């Protein structure tokens, strides 16, 4: 109906009423849509919802480490589709940026592997790429670490005979991508501590932190808990084509809900702030 | 929160 402008003014007049607080940003696969790569679960154009030739036993189980050792070749299959190289971060990905040169990125903790946080700019320290990514492999048995290379060269291959084997126990060898079944980086946690603690500090002292919830169905824990452990004292966007998780489960008076897509968001939010100048220099930099 | 990762329980 009505623009979506009028709320993000809102989102824009907070952080100019706010401005000595850090900005949170927990985002999934809908920032990088405009980019290529299709998120996971919305209906009819979600990756889950064209595996149907893999004939998984559902398409979670691509993902899953135990059905990957019961068959690795349905994930090496994907795997070559969505390994990064060819794709370009989005507008909302230079938004992340501008935060950052702004110095009001406080960190921005991302379910994707397609690393378009760090492509785009965005400082190591600020970025908790919670589900993993392809820098490096692990062995699923012992945990061995090993390079990319390693996986990469057997994704090149066709038809694959063999697949990549620890050499010190013997279980298989797949990207540092976090399967259904596995436990996350220790960073997650220790970082949401570190910035859950933070945000405390902040509210116990005054001016109220903002954190920001971007492209994500908050259907996959534990990442979807982190909505749910924000203090209530700290004020929750959320930004998405739809009412998701613990803001439809358990709205708070507070949260400010904007159903839109991420770049288009990212447009209008500079636009309110009136920081077009230093966001022009990113994206021609 | 900590745990393997999972899908939401329904
Ligand atoms: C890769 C992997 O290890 O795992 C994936 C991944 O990290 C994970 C979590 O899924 P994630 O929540 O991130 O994916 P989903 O695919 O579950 O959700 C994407 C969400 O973004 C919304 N969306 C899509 N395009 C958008 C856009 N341009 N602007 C705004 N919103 C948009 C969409 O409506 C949906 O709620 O589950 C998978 O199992
Ligand atoms: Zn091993």
């Amino acid at each position: 109906t009505a623009s979506t402008e009028m709320s993000v003014r809102k989102i824009a007049a907070h952080m100019k009423s706010n401005p000595n607080a850090k900005v949170i940003f927990m985002v999934g696969a809908g920032i990088s849509t405009s980019c290529g790569i299709p998120d996971f679960r919305s209906p009819g154009t979600g990756l889950y919802h064209n595996l149907a030739r893999l004939k998984l036993p559902y398409p979670e189980a691509v993902f899953d480490v135990d059905f990957f050792q019961s068959d690795p070749l349905p994930f090496y299959t994907l795997a070559k589709e969505l390994y990064p190289g060819n794709f370009r971060p989005s507008k909302f990905h230079y938004l992340l940026k501008l935060f950052q040169d702004k110095d009001v990125l406080k960190r921005v903790y991302t379910q994707n592997i397609d690393t378009l946080e760090r492509q785009a700019g965005v400082k190591d320290d600020l970025i908790i790429e919670a589900h993993g990514s392809f820098a490096h492999c692990h062995c699923i048995g012992c945990g061995k670490v090993y390079p990319p290379q390693v996986f990469k060269s057997k994704l090149a291959e066709h038809p694959i005979k063999d697949f990549v084997k620890c050499d010190v126990c013997g279980e298989l060898v797949k990207p540092a991508i976090v399967f259904f079944g596995e436990d996350l980086p220790d960073s997650f946690s220790e970082t949401w501590l570190n910035d859950s603690e933070w945000l405390r500090e902040k509210i116990t002292t005054p001016q109220q932190p903002l954190v920001i919830v971007v492209g994500t169905s908050l259907a996959v824990y534990p990442f979807a808990s982190l909505p749910e452990e924000i203090p209530r004292k700290v004020k929750r966007v959320l930004c998405n084509l739809e009412t998701v998780g613990d803001f439809k489960a358990n709205k708070r008076p507070t949260d400010l809900i904007v159903h839109q897509y991420s770049d288009e968001f990212a447009e209008q939010l500079v636009e309110e702030l009136g920081w077009q100048e230093d966001f022009e220099k990113i994206l021609t930099a | 929160k900590g745990g393997a990762k999972r899908h939401r329980k329904i």
